[PDB]
């Protein structure tokens, strides 16, 4: 029983989830997504 | 005095309008 419980606890620790949430939030902050600016943009492209 | 149709509707090719609006967006 204790062997089973420690196997389950170790698997659950390996099964943690908040780290990915923190990483995604950090990436969102680093990239700093936004929409503020012009209504639409006109740009330059040399279409083949 | 038979009147003739005046200047017709122009095309104003999209490229010219687009570049003019590039300029306007640049200076705004």
């Amino acid at each position: 029983g204790q062997k089973l419980k420690q196997d389950g606890d170790s698997f659950r620790m390996k099964l943690n989830t908040q780290e990915i949430f923190d990483d995604w939030a950090r990436k969102v902050q680093q990239r700093n997504l936004g929409v503020s600016g012009r209504i639409f943009t006109i740009e330059s492209t040399r279409v083949r | 005095r038979k009147l003739v149709h005046d200047k017709e509707l122009a095309a104003e090719d999209e490229q010219v309008f687009l570049m003019k609006q590039q300029s306007l967006l640049a200076k705004q």
